[PDB]
């Protein structure tokens, strides 16, 4: 009779399409999908140190917006910004607002050094009814509104010295007044003259009066700007009007820190990778929930399916 | 499949077989089974193992970077930013779909191959005592018991013993 | 006698050279080339709607460049810029060029509505010989020139609301007097300021006299600037001079237009892809006939030729 | 070819085949022909039609993007804009002649395992009827007329009726 | 290998053969001895040859490009000089390492096959005058002396003249 | 008897780790590397023409730092900046340095052309003992310091024609006198203007007065300017103070011409790579030395080794 030895392989009911280079639909035994397509909707407070800035964008919680006081000093790995943030204070702009935010963002910290400057004829702590705090009018807490005293405005020259081991963020401004007669209300002449200046850089700027239209009844404005000054450096301020004065530095830090706009709700568990649609599992190569990514995550693609086969192709009975 | 086993001379795949990725079935006097090869089972799954350990859990650690959503409109910058992002979204969807269709051929291609080497291995072991009927199995010219089908599964089969049964019976 | 049965394959004799993995001169029956290298040196006007802007840059249309005037409300898929192209009204320059003409050609239209401000005290409809229209001297169509009015020039101070559903895009700008006098010519003064605002945005100028080289018999300059309004925003200006007025807005929009510079003809024909060559076939993948490109375009490559070998090696007898 | 059949042990291709890709040329005591195979010709077609589908009318639509010609220096921001299309266009330059060089080399492998399958297919109909001459063809052991031909090209073809005649001549 | 040869049913390589990468090992009456074949050892290295022609020595000329590395905190454009060449770095360590991964699996796969081709050649020289012994050895039934393993190794054999005496040791 | 023939292939006692697709560690004959990790730790001077700068930035060599003499009229393929290298002269900044740095650098030489502007009614050649030459107070080589002359400042207003056949770099600059007497004691006024323009562009500053830490005792700085003036083209001062005017112009050519940062010192060799830590090999496509580089170089990639199997899977006995 003999005997028969048939040489075979197995097979699967239930199979898997995938592409190859000469056919875009094949079914083999098994596959695995590389894009991750889902997130959780929320963003994981572990590993990465959140910092969920609610009503106040992180520029807000720098200068010292009242509502935005729980944010001194803080340190963070992401600082999150919600779209529902809005500025509540004295009306200002910054000039390069999008470098101002990235460098702060990237340092991950708001840790603030007061220190004593020599405004020594000067009004200083000017406060304005845009800026509440505990029902009562007030300013930024880290900046300082400098006005005349007994109708006489004297031209500062102030030095400050970084005695550090680090650098140091000065914040400060420069106050455009509504009308030449609000220049005089406040200032006691018509030209306002600023020079901020280390031994690397020098700032100047000079007021310009004018109507803006209204905000919190204000028709002045403020305008942001910022200075470093390097270790064994000196700061140094000089000016005859309009200055909004530093009260301090901030530490400037290096390392992973970063902002990412987002609406998702924070919560407890652990996640390496955040998108602003929430937490992804990275265990996938690649995903298409957001290009905005922080952390170790798979790379941003367009497709919304990419499957692997991890089995022989599908030849069923 | 380039090398014309699985879905070639092959007609189908068994769905009986759940232990084992390829193996023989067989037809004597004491019956017919199914049996899974160890060899050839693990050699394709290492492959594609080794394809998972290049692909899964290797992500790349990006912290700050640059922005990719805006409400306003800006300009110059802003447009480089945008073709900054764009540029590098199309080079690595088409890297990832690129390397999924060529790993998708080499997988086809490498489970057909491992099929193709079980043959071949059988072919060698049975000398002239068998002949290839055409589907992948192997019509043996002699008695081959239990015992027998083993030790061809075993790669202990030695042709010798059964040579002169078989040469009888092939010639007729 | 038997029989013989050979296996074999087919041959041609006139075979092609591809390139390979392991050898880069190998012959096949047959390939298609994967790279376009030619074009049909003209622009196709369909599918997209060409603009041709012939004598007028995209700028000059926008401001009101007498030769331009038929350019008035048109839209356009691609604004087409050719080199011939030359400026013919007051002598103007726009800081950050690049960045408007950008948002000008993304926007696709030049649709504007006039608008009624309130130029009380001033002299309006200033014109020049430089920007001549219809044989007389004129001035851009969209801007509005203000100079005294008895010898006297009163501190405008204007409003304009958004009260639409769209974005406005204003264009304004500053004139620069080549000369002290000339800046008492015009302006009754020697100090002008202006300040065009926003909820959202603050801009401010100073007029530069001095001279300048002489275009068309005028060392004088016009600064041209632009200020978006959003919906529920108001536009502010205050000047007390040297304020070249916006007579209007226009609309923004945004879609799939864009601007290229080309010098080929428009044609009567039908393709995807526009090159400043000309319109290019989109059949194959690459291409090498420009980096500029437009529409369904094939990927550049700087490759003049990329064989895919659609057969098998040839081996002839 | 990775197959070793086309420019392998067949020494050179059919310029007088031009209905087909594979087939077989014959020699019986009725003359001598020559015929194309279907199956084989179609798969290495439908193949290459599947890289084809891939690359021919795929393209990317981009509409407003940044510029890329300068007539006038500027500075640090055209440095970057020239930096990022430069580098843009060297990846989709090696991209691009990378995937060409690598489908090319699969293509000639493709189109030679096809041939090599058609061969491995013959032979084992033929069984103990025929052997190889070692350039692509087979020695036949029997009379083997037209209709005897036409049964191998439509694998009709019955190795038993022929056994004892084929056998019996190979063995004298 | 993808074909099975090299460390498949040959056992292991041979430290001893020095002037060629594939070859012949005999033994008969005169003794037993070593030689190389040319035209499979050159095929692999012209293949080899071809690859590192393409490789090595064709970098690109870049001379004004942008900056770096950065000593001071700037902001938006420093931060796009950044991740444009991180984005571009990170795709061409991508294509380097997948390029050698890709082609180290294919230089495995066409030295396996040149290996698979010389057996496959040398078997369809002896016909029915050897046996396959499985392990990548032939089994030659009639006296083969040195100048008969010299024609084999040449392409000059004829098995017509040792088949009668073949097979008749073949089938006792 | 009978004979037995055995087919194999070679093998090595010695074989080399590479990667797959399907194994990370698998053994082949022989390998070659291809990521170029070292360098020879000297920049060689041939092919390409190295300059090197020693103690001075290429912005030093270009405004006339005294130390910087011997870099006059010099041209490079690859200028070579130290870390060493200091400024001393008077104190200065240049707005939008790097682009300055970069259009010189790329433009590869310094080859300078004296002019006779007409400043007839002012002190030419002011100098400062910031500056020091020859054991003598001195200034910037090609910047020429206007002051006052019988304590009168008149407008100036002098024009330089480019009838060349190539565009002309000028480099010129404001002073900003660290008080509001300084600004008398050198140009008798207080109001300094300058207005530099040709028919294509046009250049405003004001000085801006006030105090700075001081640098070689000098609370003084300069904001160093340039303009490019083509063919056909005229270059027209227009300045009533704090001038700091051009000598002549520099040409500006293309090329292959660039600049980088290096410690590394010049040897007697040949090379067509340069990385700053020294010239590289370019026979592998790839290297990790450092993403820098200049000339026919290989790609920069993070892996430190790339081994390409040379040879068959390696099986000894
Ligand atoms: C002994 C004697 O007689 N001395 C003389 C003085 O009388 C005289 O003082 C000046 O007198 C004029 C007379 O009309 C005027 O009252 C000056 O005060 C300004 O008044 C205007 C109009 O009411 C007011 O503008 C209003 O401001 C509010 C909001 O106000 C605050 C806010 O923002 O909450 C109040 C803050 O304290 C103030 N901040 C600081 C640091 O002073 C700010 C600031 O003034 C503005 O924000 C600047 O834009 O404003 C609301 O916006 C209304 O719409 C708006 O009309 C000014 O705010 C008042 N200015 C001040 C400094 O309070 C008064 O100084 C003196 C000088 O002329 O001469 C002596 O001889
Ligand atoms: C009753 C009485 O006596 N009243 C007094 C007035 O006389 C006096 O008026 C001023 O008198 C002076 C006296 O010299 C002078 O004439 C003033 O007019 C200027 O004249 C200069 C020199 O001719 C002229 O400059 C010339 O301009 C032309 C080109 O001209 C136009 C143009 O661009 O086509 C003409 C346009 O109308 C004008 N635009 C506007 C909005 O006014 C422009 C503009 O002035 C310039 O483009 C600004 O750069 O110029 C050519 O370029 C020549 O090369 C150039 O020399 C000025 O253009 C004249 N200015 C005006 C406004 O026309 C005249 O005003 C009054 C004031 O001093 O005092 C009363 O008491
Ligand atoms: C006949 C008669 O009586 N005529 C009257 C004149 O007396 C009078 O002249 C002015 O008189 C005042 C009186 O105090 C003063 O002396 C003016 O000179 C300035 O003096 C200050 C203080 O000493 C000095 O500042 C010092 O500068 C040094 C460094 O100096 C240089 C340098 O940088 O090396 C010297 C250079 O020549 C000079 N460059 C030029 C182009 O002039 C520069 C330049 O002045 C600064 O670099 C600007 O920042 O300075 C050091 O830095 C010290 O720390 C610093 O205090 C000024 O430099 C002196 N100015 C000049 C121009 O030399 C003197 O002019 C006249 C005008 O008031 O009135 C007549 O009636
Ligand atoms: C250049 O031109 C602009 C034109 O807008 C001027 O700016 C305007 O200035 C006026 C004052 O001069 C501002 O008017 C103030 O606005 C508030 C309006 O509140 C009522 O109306 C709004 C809707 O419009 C309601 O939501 C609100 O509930 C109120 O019904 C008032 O708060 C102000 O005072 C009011 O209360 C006081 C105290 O009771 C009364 O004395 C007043 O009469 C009034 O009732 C005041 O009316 C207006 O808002 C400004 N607009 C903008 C856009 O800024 C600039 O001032 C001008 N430049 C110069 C130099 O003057
Ligand atoms: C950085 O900070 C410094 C100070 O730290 C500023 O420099 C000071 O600013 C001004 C510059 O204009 C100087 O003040 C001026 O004083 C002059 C009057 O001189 C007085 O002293 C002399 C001494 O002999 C007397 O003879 C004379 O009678 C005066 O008593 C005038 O130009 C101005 O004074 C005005 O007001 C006074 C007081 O009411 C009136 O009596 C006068 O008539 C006049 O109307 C002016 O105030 C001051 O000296 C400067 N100091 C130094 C050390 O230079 C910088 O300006 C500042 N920089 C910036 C950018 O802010
Ligand atoms: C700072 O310095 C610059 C120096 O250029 C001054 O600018 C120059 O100003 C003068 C007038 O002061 C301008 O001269 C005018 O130029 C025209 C020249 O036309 C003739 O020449 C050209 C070739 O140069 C030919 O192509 C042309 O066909 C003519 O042959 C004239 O049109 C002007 O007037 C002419 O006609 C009138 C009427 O007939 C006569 O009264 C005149 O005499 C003359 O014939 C006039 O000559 C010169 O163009 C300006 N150059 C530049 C580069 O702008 C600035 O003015 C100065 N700053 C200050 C504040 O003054
Ligand atoms: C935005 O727009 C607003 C207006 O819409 C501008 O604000 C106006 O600008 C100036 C600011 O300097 C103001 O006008 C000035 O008037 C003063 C004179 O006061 C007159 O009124 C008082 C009322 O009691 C009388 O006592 C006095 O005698 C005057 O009659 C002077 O500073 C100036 O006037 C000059 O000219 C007049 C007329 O010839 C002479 O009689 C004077 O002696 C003097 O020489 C000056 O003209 C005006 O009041 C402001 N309005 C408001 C509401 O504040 C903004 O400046 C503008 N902003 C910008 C950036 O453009
Ligand atoms: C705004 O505020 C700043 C504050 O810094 C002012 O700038 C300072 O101005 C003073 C002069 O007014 C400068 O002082 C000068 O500094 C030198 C210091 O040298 C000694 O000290 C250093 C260490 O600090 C040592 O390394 C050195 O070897 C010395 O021991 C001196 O060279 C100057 O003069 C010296 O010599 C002369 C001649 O013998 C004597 O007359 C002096 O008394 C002194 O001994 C002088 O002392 C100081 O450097 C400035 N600092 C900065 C940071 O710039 C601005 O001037 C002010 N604004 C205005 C308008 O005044
Ligand atoms: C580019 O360069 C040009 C010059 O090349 C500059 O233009 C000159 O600058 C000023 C502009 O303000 C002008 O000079 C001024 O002169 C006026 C006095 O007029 C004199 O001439 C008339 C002629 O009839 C006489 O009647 C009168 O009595 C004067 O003699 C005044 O405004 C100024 O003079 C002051 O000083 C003098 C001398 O001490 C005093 O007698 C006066 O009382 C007064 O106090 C002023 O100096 C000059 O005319 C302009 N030239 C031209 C051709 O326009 C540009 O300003 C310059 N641009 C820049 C940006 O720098």
């Amino acid at each position: 009779p003999g005997a028969t030895l048939c040489l075979g392989h197995h097979a699967v009911p239930n199979g898997t399409i995938v592409k190859t280079i000469t056919n875009d639909r094949i079914e083999v035994t098994n596959a695995t999908e590389l894009v991750q397509n889902s997130s959780i909707g929320e963003i994981c407070d572990s590993p990465h140190q959140i910092l969920d800035g609610e009503n106040c964008t992180l520029i807000d919680a720098l200068l010292g917006d009242p509502q935005c006081d729980g944010f001194q000093n803080k340190k963070w790995d992401l600082f999150v910004e919600r779209s529902k943030a809005y500025s509540n204070c004295y009306p200002y702009d910054v000039p390069d607002y999008a470098s101002l935010r990235s460098l702060v963002a990237s340092s991950g910290t708001l840790e603030f050094k007061n220190e004593s400057f020599n405004w020594t004829g000067v009004t200083q702590n000017g406060k304005s009814s845009a800026c509440i705090r505990r029902s009562s009018s007030s300013f930024f807490s880290r900046l300082n509104w400098l006005t005349h005293l007994n109708y006489t405005y004297p031209a500062l020259n102030v030095t400050m010295p970084n005695k550090e081991q680090f650098d140091k963020l000065y914040i400060w401004g420069v106050h455009h007044p509504g009308t030449d007669k609000d220049q005089i209300f406040l200032y006691a002449q018509s030209s306002g003259r600023i020079t901020v200046s280390t031994k690397r850089s020098q700032q100047a700027v000079i007021p310009n009066i004018g109507s803006r239209p209204r905000i919190r009844d204000i028709p002045s404005r403020i305008s942001i700007y910022w200075t470093i000054v390097k270790p064994g450096d000196i700061l140094l301020i000089n000016s005859t009007g309009n200055l909004i004065a530093p009260r301090g530095y901030f530490k400037i830090r290096s390392g992973k820190s970063s902002i990412m706009r987002s609406d998702a709700p924070i919560g407890k568990c652990k996640s390496e990778c955040i998108t602003p649609n929430g937490s992804i599992p990275n265990d996938k190569p690649f995903q298409n929930v957001n290009r905005i990514t922080y952390g170790a995550c798979p790379r941003y693609v367009k497709h919304s399916t990419l499957k692997l086969a991890t089995g022989m192709r599908n030849v069923p009975e | 499949g380039i090398f014309g086993a699985i879905a070639g001379f092959i007609e189908n795949g068994w769905e009986g077989m759940v232990d084992g990725w390829y193996g023989f079935r067989h037809q004597n006097s004491e019956g017919r089974g199914q049996a899974a090869d160890l060899k050839s089972t693990q050699a394709a799954i290492d492959q594609i193992n080794g394809k998972l350990n290049r692909l899964i859990g290797k992500t790349n650690e990006k912290f700050h970077q640059i922005e990719k959503e805006f409400s306003e409109v800006e300009g110059r910058v802003q447009d480089l930013e945008k073709y900054v992002e764009d540029t590098k979204i199309d080079l690595w969807s088409y890297n990832a779909e690129l390397l999924v269709a060529l790993e998708n051929q080499h997988t086809i291609d490498l489970t057909d191959s491992e099929m193709n080497k079980l043959f071949e291995k059988t072919k060698k072991q049975l000398r002239e005592n068998a002949e290839d009927m055409g589907n992948g199995c192997f019509k043996i010219y002699h008695k081959c018991d239990n015992a027998c089908i083993e030790s061809i599964r075993n790669e202990t089969y030695d042709h010798n013993v059964y040579r002169d049964e078989a040469l009888n019976n092939r010639f007729q």
